[PDB]
DNA sequence: ACCA
């Protein structure tokens, strides 16, 4: 969840 | 139509479109399916009146906690966003092959926010996801919508990284290999245990969450040393600082990152001049460096993201909706 | 300091 990817 | 994955002649066909196309991006292809292996892939494509593919879109399905699926087209689809009537048509095709089972269709293209193609998006029926949510930040939407992209075809004469720079920086770049600091790359299981230490690190020190090893692992088996490559930096036999860049169709994605606690001598930078220098080895277009919260010195990834990009972020259209259940969408989904 |  946190940078996407 | 929809793309029988079990049909190789097919599957060859779709990704040589995907690989070739001006347009293509690593979590479009097909590979990009095995590295998210929790999700359900659903590809279709459009064809020319002579039958070559001139359109596609690679999906994946997620669960949600209703009955409905979240439809989920990363970076994609792969052809000419802008050309609207064409976009319309590529996303009947999907919606089609979605079969009533999702509320949703997103895709989130690599494509320059306008005020002119949202309203065009928006008269066409979607509902667009950008400035509109701002202000929830970079996570507002799934991919961050700000990027810290480097066109390298500004430098056609460009031989080395040091070349696309003022002198001040150089300066910079220079630093670690100065200071002993070694780049090698490669795409092994050495070079993978080498980043996993540092992304780990990385996280624990950021207090962030961060991918099993296995998420790497399927990248690795799903793309070969000239699509994914990880760039190590030792300094005398220490590891320092690592970094995993993909490339694919015109740009080259510093995309997974990490250091070691301690002194780190600007490691990172010497990673950054090396997968730059691949980029320019291979003539790509464009290195991106990905996502940053605002366009602000007290953003800590816009001030190490602007040391090698100087020209404005990229600023993205965002997340484009093709609502499927409206209920639903309203209860999962907020407009900001 | 962060350099993801």
């Amino acid at each position: 969840a946190x940078c996407x990817x | 139509p929809v793309l029988n994955l079990n049909d190789p002649q097919a599957v060859e066909r779709y990704e040589e479109f995907m690989r070739q196309s001006p347009y293509g991006q690593v979590t479009q292809d097909l590979g990009w399916a095995k590295v998210k292996n929790n999700w359900e892939p659903v590809d279709v494509y459009l064809e020319d009146d002579q039958g070559a593919i001139i359109a596609a879109m690679s999906m994946l399905l997620g669960d949600t906690p209703t009955d409905k699926k979240f439809a989920y087209a990363s970076k994609g689809p792969v052809m000419d966003v802008t050309d609207v009537d064409l976009l319309d048509r590529l996303v009947d095709e999907a919606v089609k092959a979605l079969d009533g089972r999702a509320y949703v269709l997103r895709f989130d293209p690599e494509v320059a926010y306008s005020d002119e193609f949202n309203t065009t998006l928006q008269d066409h029926g979607y509902v667009t996801r950008n400035r509109n949510v701002a202000d929830a930040g970079m996570h507002a939407t799934i991919q961050p919508r700000l990027n810290m992209v480097l066109d390298l075809t500004k430098f056609p004469d460009a031989k080395t990284t040091l070349d696309l720079y003022p002198s001040k920086t150089k300066s910079k770049i220079k630093r670690p290999f100065r200071d002993g600091v070694e780049v090698h790359s490669g795409n092994s299981a050495t070079e993978l245990d080498e980043f996993f230490k540092t992304y780990t690190t990385m996280a624990e020190r950021h207090g962030i969450t961060h991918r099993p090893i296995e998420y790497f692992q399927r990248m690795q088996a799903a793309f070969d040393a000239d699509t994914m490559r990880i760039f190590v930096a030792e300094r005398e036999g220490k590891l320092l600082s690592t970094g995993i860049a993909l490339k694919y169709g015109r740009k080259i994605w510093y995309m997974y990152a990490g250091s070691m606690d301690g002194n780190t001598y600007y490691a990172p930078y010497a990673v950054q001049s090396e997968m730059i220098q691949w980029a320019l080895d291979t003539n790509t277009d464009l290195y991106d460096l990905g996502g940053i919260e605002s366009e602000s010195t007290d953003d800590s990834l816009y001030v190490f993201k602007h040391v090698f990009v100087k020209d404005a972020p990229r600023e993205y259209i965002g997340e484009i909706d093709k609502v499927l259940d409206p209920e639903v969408y309203a209860e999962l989904v907020k407009d900001g």
